[PDB]
């Protein structure tokens, strides 16, 4: 009954390139921009961004074929730091990484791709709401019915948005054929810079979550990676130098929408075609995070941590129906915020966090149990520099808002109160006991799943 | 809004005498551009529309004699009257014009000090037609005196009455700067019908004993 | 010339609305804005708002938004302000005036004022009644003659002596409330040859009931 | 924890559960169906956009004129290579244009010795002339150039024989085209005779170049019938004017001169001026220009000033020179004649420093009528704000919308607007954001309520304010 193994090198690097290159190339080009004040320095953090991505991946590869579980920086946590820990982290998870981004994802793909029916006025918001919401329906539908379609949609769009920025950085070299740097220099700014440049790189611990699900984890996890990142800080400098070419810096500034100013500029009664491109561009990347979102949900329920119904399969399909059904829902709730992009602040204190986490994990547990194999092993320097580096961004961040983080931790420690209820302090009158079970198997009857064996 | 206190709110002065109002505004009426000041005086007689006298602090109306000098910048303004005669009792209001809604002084009141005199003192019997309404009221005048401060005894048949008695001064006359008052007394008719003599006594400072007119019916 | 006038008195019930009325003359109506200030009694002078004739715009203090409602008729050169809502702390002195320069707010010209009470009291016509000295009036040079008005409503009556002949010597008291009705005496004084010689009238007359009344000074 | 595979195939197979699990399968894939169904209805439902119109250069912000070269820099440095130098300053103005006062072979009164193609060798050499001129479009600055003929003269177009004068015009323009120039200026079209007819020929033959490049007639005139009558024959003429000189001089008038004009023309394109050449300080007092400023920069139409306008340049300020031509300040050493007399706050690097200058205000103001959709092409409503107040509102489609209050008389307004008969579809909000005032001593950026706003003598307000559907 338990989950095969179909992801290829070739569906892990749609994986990885398909749930990153993303939206952040599209709608975060100006943000950057905005904190780095001019093309020298903004330019750059696109490129420092990849570097710090590059070392954090490499490390993410050390620490995956260690381990080799899936439920990727969760299950890496709670080999390390065990059950509290690992809790929380999924909590913050569970609540605000996945679904957050997921919508921020979704509400991008209707916003560019109805945005040729709007073009110089607001794309009707209710609109880009439904439009929102059907992406995340119908992908958690595909995802639900077989991992040979959802891997081959992750492929089809993978390569979508490859062609798409391939002829944005073409238009950029034939122009620049055809034919500086006044700064803002502050380390309470720059800072920002490099947390808005990051959320466009974010997913480089994606296939992290299903290497229980690749074909050959000890050759794949690692290749898929390090093919990965490279591609995609490529991509993205080249991208940048394209809107440079084309735009000014007060032009870049002022724009809702990078792509569709370039678009406009260079293709003018074809310029459609950026704006939906840059729409299959997101769309590619809600598949990818439902995807690996359902995945660590089905090992946080293997592993104890959440309620039983998550771990189990639909036995003629063996997709995690209950997960996919309750990442979906979970997602849709996030339609009920209005300014909802104000969450990419705690989307990038969060998640760096738990990967400064993750990587502390990996020196400690190379030196606590050195017995444990290591089928690649790369280097002590990589994660010590990635340590320092993600402890500066947290901390400097940090003491530049304290309001904001203040409110942010009670988040973090809203996790305890559930831990100790559900995990751990375990409130068990027997009626309690028989209901969450009576709701358990009513679950199962009306999606037929089956728990996972062996 | 602009707020202006003036002050005094009484300003008693006698005849050819120099006389000073103060208007006081909770902001600056200069316009710093233009370098004038944005401020009025209107004198408003008993009984009449305010008129204008200067405005733009200084300047006089047409029709204004030359007396009224206006004065002051800033926030400190001062309308002077540099000999005061008789026709000049008044309230003065000052007025800012330097927004739309104005606004205006709660305003000084001059009134005149002249040698004290002692009232004409008359009192009437009630009218004949009166007394076909079941009514009668008896009225006693005391014309042109001064100061102000007088009182009225009512006396019927020698017996004091204090129910039912009236007083209503005038304003200053400004021909002559005196007052005056009417005393009303009203009696039902068969009040009036009762007693026989009727008395006004009026006690005035310029006399120890009080003046008495009465009649008998 | 330039001369505002307006009506001379207006009763309100509580609550109900009134329009007061000025009628301009002696100047080119449209080229001039016109304002209205109130003055309530003993509380100094309060400026309501003003209109443009030459399109009807009309700009109003914050106490008076929405409670006022200035309009004009360039017909007539009449402006009208309506007032609403009206409770016995509204009853003032409405005052009707122009400016010098085209809206900027000092006031040469004002018409005389409307006096509007609000009160449900009934309008009262006035009694009057003369008022002649009886015993030893001749023993003196000058004599004393008055005019008691009772019992009227609403707040102005006039009274001058021999239809204004008689304007020298001439105090009218000012009127006194009781049980919601006014009273009232003017008096005047004249040389002893003329009193019994010649007419001596009160000519009463009262806005708010169109009343006018001659009663003559008759002796005993 | 539940059934195994074994217990749910025994229970969960029943038909029941089969018939169930079929209707919530195409009960959520219907209502899916539905979903979609109802985002095609308000995508259709929606207020489609309003064409954005296409938009030539000089409808995108200010001209900028530059009547004499040399007065513009000091002598010595008086020549074109010399301007070339000083674009970063007019960058700094955000001025999407420049009119370079003639430059060329003129000699006053002779028809004869007068061309109009040879540059006067005082201000260089063609050679300069194309190294601004290239330099120009390096930097988005376009240049026109003026062509007046007997520009040194007393008659520009000289008192005589005027076909010749026009047949010189004629060549010229292509001439210069062929250069590079992005449009001619001429002025004192009432000392030409027949002056519509020569319009309409320079103009078919500067549109028959190429549609992005403009001719500004320019006429000593302020009668409104005049102008209207140039205008009539010639439809993309901007005609600067003495049309809004006249202005009374405590603004006073300005209200009707501008809302007639806009009617009178049908609200076509305009460019506002106070003069064909001489600066805003011939005419307004110095209490206006900051009021002036902001008005010019959003009314509808292509706003031109001449030089030192931006920082209220004023010629009898520094006794001496002349009227036609003041000397541009710099900074205090710009006017060594009279050594001194310059204070900090009248040159340009004085005036650069200070968020409260006018040259500040028309730094700021350049950037929103270069930026904004709403005034780079809105509409315009005039309404009754207020007694003295020129109220307006500038706005586009669904863009931020700008409301304008000029308070033109001198008195302070001390209780809000009071707009009467707004029009319907552009309404007023109770509360709009101040984006910036004339006068210190304001809280740029916050909100305010309109209806208890405070205007003081001469104060302007640009505020800023949303849409609503
Ligand atoms: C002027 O140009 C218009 C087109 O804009 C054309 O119809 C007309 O014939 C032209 N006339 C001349 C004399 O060039
Ligand atoms: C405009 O030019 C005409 C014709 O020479 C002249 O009569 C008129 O006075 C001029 N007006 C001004 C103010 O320059
Ligand atoms: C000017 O505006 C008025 C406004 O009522 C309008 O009726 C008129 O047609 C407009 N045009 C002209 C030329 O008067
Ligand atoms: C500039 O400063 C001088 C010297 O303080 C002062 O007199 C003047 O009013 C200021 N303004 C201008 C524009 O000259
Ligand atoms: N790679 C992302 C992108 O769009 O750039 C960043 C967030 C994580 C998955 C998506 C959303």
């Amino acid at each position: 009954v338990t989950l095969q193994r179909n992801i290829t090198l070739l569906n892990g690097v749609a994986i990885i390139v398909g749930t990153i290159i993303g939206s952040g190339i599209f709608v975060t080009p100006t943000g950057v921009l905005k904190e780095a004040g001019s093309p020298g320095l903004a330019l750059v953090v696109w490129a420092a961004c990849g570097v710090f991505s590059i070392v954090g991946a490499l490390c993410y590869a050390e620490l995956g074929t260690t381990i080799s579980k899936s439920g990727g920086d969760y299950a890496y946590m709670l080999e390390v730091y065990g059950s509290l820990p690992a809790f929380l982290k999924l909590w913050i998870e569970l609540l605000i990484i996945r679904p957050s981004s997921q919508y921020i994802v979704a509400l991008v793909f209707a916003t560019y791709l109805l945005k040729p029916l709007f073009p110089t006025c607001p794309v009707p918001e209710e609109a880009a709401k439904l439009v929102a919401c059907l992406c995340v329906l119908l992908l958690t539908a595909v995802n639900c019915y077989s991992v040979k379609a959802a891997t081959r949609v992750q492929d089809a769009f993978a390569a979508a948005k490859l062609l798409a920025l391939a002829l944005i950085i073409l238009l950029g070299f034939v122009q620049i054929g055809k034919g500086f740097e006044g700064t803002k220099l502050d380390v309470g700014n720059i800072v920002l810079a490099l947390y808005s440049g990051l959320f466009a790189y974010g997913g480089w611990n994606y296939l992290n979550f299903v290497t229980e699900e690749m074909i050959n984890p000890y050759r794949n996890l690692p290749l898929a990676i390090i093919i990965s990142l490279p591609i995609v800080t490529l991509v993205y400098v080249l991208t940048n130098l394209a809107y440079f070419t084309t735009l000014s810096t007060e032009q870049m500034l002022s724009s809702e929408a990078v792509a569709v100013d370039f678009g406009n500029y260079h293709l003018g009664v074809m310029s459609w075609i950026i704006p939906v491109f840059v729409g299959l561009s997101c769309f590619g990347s809600v598949n990818g995070s439902l995807f690996t979102s359902s995945r660590l949900f089905f090992v946080g329920s293997r592993e104890g941590h959440l309620p039983s119904i998550l771990s189990m399969i639909h036995p003629q399909l063996l997709t995690p129906v209950p997960s996919l059904v309750f990442t979906c829902v979970m997602t849709l709730l996030y339609a009920f915020s209005k300014d909802i992009f104000s969450v990419i602040n705690f989307f990038s204190f969060f998640n760096w966090l738990c990967v400064a986490l993750a990587i502390i994990g990996m020196i400690w547990l190379r030196h606590r149990k050195p017995e444990l194999e290591r089928p690649i092993k790369v280097n002590l320097a990589l994660p010590v520099f990635f340590i320092l580096a993600c402890l500066f961004l947290i901390a400097v961040s940090f003491w530049k808002t304290p309001v904001e983080c203040g409110i942010g931790f009670t988040i973090i420690l809203s996790g305890l109160p559930v831990y100790f209820f559900g995990v751990w302090w375990k409130n068990k009158p027997k009626w309690l006991l028989q209901g969450i079970f009576s709701t358990t198997v009513l679950c199962q009857k009306l999606m037929q799943v089956v728990p996972q064996e062996t | 809004d602009i707020v202006l206190t003036q002050s005094p709110s009484s300003l008693a002065m006698s005849v050819g005498q120099k006389v000073t109002m103060n208007c006081k505004s909770s902001q600056s009426l200069l316009n710093n551009n233009n370098q004038k000041n944005y401020l009025a005086w209107y004198q408003q007689k008993p009984g009449q529309s305010p008129k204008l006298l200067v405005y733009f602090t200084s300047t006089r109306e047409s029709g204004v004699p030359d007396r009224f000098i206006g004065s002051g910048s800033g926030t400190d303004f001062t309308l002077t009257i540099s000999s005061v005669q008789a026709e000049d009792l008044a309230l003065y209001y000052c007025q800012q014009h330097y927004t739309i809604p104005p606004t205006f002084g709660g305003g000084t009141k001059l009134e005149i000090k002249r040698a004290d005199a002692a009232p004409t003192v008359s009192i009437f019997p009630p009218s004949s037609e009166q007394l076909t309404s079941g009514g009668a009221s008896v009225v006693c005048f005391l014309n042109n005196f001064y100061p102000k401060d007088i009182n009225v005894k009512w006396k019927i048949d020698g017996s004091e009455r204090q129910n039912g008695v009236l007083n209503s001064w005038t304003d200053q006359d400004s021909k002559d700067s005196t007052y005056s008052m009417s005393s009303t007394l009203t009696l039902t008719k068969d009040e009036y019908e009762r007693h026989n003599s009727y008395t006004c006594e009026a006690t005035h400072k310029t006399s120890t004993s009080p003046i008495v007119k009465s009649f008998n019916r | 010339e330039v001369q505002l006038q307006q009506s001379g008195a207006e009763l309100v019930k509580p609550g109900a609305s009134v329009n007061l009325s000025c009628k301009a003359s002696g100047y080119t109506f449209t080229n001039y804005w016109m304002h209205w200030v109130r003055l309530r009694p003993g509380q100094g002078l309060e400026w309501i708002g003003e209109i443009d004739p030459s399109d009807s715009y009309s700009y109003y203090s914050q106490n008076f938004k929405g409670k006022a409602t200035l309009t004009v008729d360039q017909s007539s050169n009449t402006a009208y302000l309506q007032l609403t809502s009206l409770t016995s702390e509204d009853s003032a002195v409405y005052y009707c005036a122009r400016g010098r320069q085209t809206y900027y707010p000092w006031f040469p010209y004002w018409g005389q004022g409307t006096l509007v009470t609000v009160s449900a009291a009934k309008t009262t016509p006035p009694s009057d009644y003369p008022l002649a000295p009886g015993s030893a009036a001749q023993t003196n040079s000058m004599v004393t003659l008055g005019c008691l008005v009772k019992g009227y409503f609403p707040e102005p009556v006039t009274v001058t002596w021999n239809s204004g002949s008689l304007s020298s010597g001439v105090h009218t008291f000012p009127a006194v409330l009781q049980s919601d009705l006014y009273t009232l005496s003017s008096s005047v004084t004249v040389p002893s040859s003329t009193w019994p010689s010649e007419t001596v009238t009160c000519n009463v007359a009262h806005p708010a009931s169109s009343t006018k009344v001659d009663k003559k000074i008759v002796p005993r | 924890t539940g059934l195994s595979k074994e217990e749910l195939l025994k229970v969960a197979g029943s038909p029941g559960w089969v018939r169930t699990r079929w209707a919530l399968l195409l009960l959520f894939w219907l209502g899916w169906l539905g979903m979609l169904a109802g985002a095609v209805v308000i995508i259709v439902r929606a207020p489609r956009c309003r064409e954005l119109p296409a938009q030539k250069w000089w409808h995108t912000g200010a001209l900028y004129r530059i009547g004499d070269l040399q007065a513009f820099q000091g002598h010595g440095a008086g020549n074109l290579a010399g301007l070339k130098g000083r674009l970063d300053y007019l960058s700094s103005l955000k001025v999407k244009g420049l009119v370079l006062g003639p430059i060329h072979k003129n000699q006053k009164d002779d028809v004869a010795q007068t061309d109009l193609l040879q540059i006067d060798p005082n201000f260089g050499s063609k050679e300069d002339f194309d190294s601004l001129l290239q330099s120009a479009k390096k930097k988005s600055i376009r240049v026109i150039l003026d062509l007046t003929p007997n520009y040194r003269g007393e008659n520009s177009w000289f008192s005589t024989q005027v076909d010749t004068v026009a047949t010189k015009v004629k060549d010229a323009l292509e001439f210069w085209l062929q250069a590079g120039v992005d449009g001619f200026q001429v002025r004192d079209i009432e000392n030409l005779k027949d002056a519509s007819s020569f319009l309409a020929e320079w103009q078919n033959i500067t549109k028959g170049f190429s549609e992005d490049r403009l001719l500004i007639a320019g006429t000593n005139s302020s009668d409104l019938q005049q102008i209207l009558s140039l205008l009539e024959s010639n439809k993309d003429l901007l005609l600067t004017s003495s049309y809004l000189s006249d202005s009374g001089s405590t603004g006073e008038h300005t209200k009707s001169l501008v809302t007639q004009y806009l009617n009178a023309t049908g609200n076509r394109w305009c460019s506002w001026s106070l003069s064909q050449a001489r600066l805003l300080t011939s005419f307004l007092p110095a209490q206006l220009l900051r009021l002036y400023q902001l008005m010019l920069f959003t009314l509808p139409g292509t706003p031109v000033f001449s030089y030192g306008d931006e920082i209220g340049l004023d010629a009898a300020a520094l006794p001496g020179q002349p009227m036609e031509a003041p000397v541009m300040l710099w900074d205090e050493s710009s006017f060594p004649d009279i050594p001194g007399a310059v204070s900090a706050n009248m040159t340009v690097k004085g005036q650069s420093e200070d968020p409260g200058s006018l040259l500040s205000l028309f730094r700021r103001l350049s950037d929103q009528r270069s930026k904004e959709r709403s005034l780079l092409h809105g509409d315009f409503h005039a309404f009754s704000a207020g007694p003295g107040l020129f109220s307006y509102i500038r706005h586009w489609d669904q863009n931020e919308r700008f409301l304008v209050v000029l308070n033109f008389g001198d008195v302070g307004l001390s209780a809000g607007l009071q707009a009467s008969d707004l029009p319907a579809s552009a309404s007023l909000p109770a509360k709009a954001d101040l984006l910036l005032s004339t006068q210190p001593g304001r809280e740029e950026g916050s909100p305010l309520e309109l209806e208890r706003l405070k205007l003081e003598p001469h104060e302007g307000l640009l505020l800023r304010f949303p849409y609503a559907a």
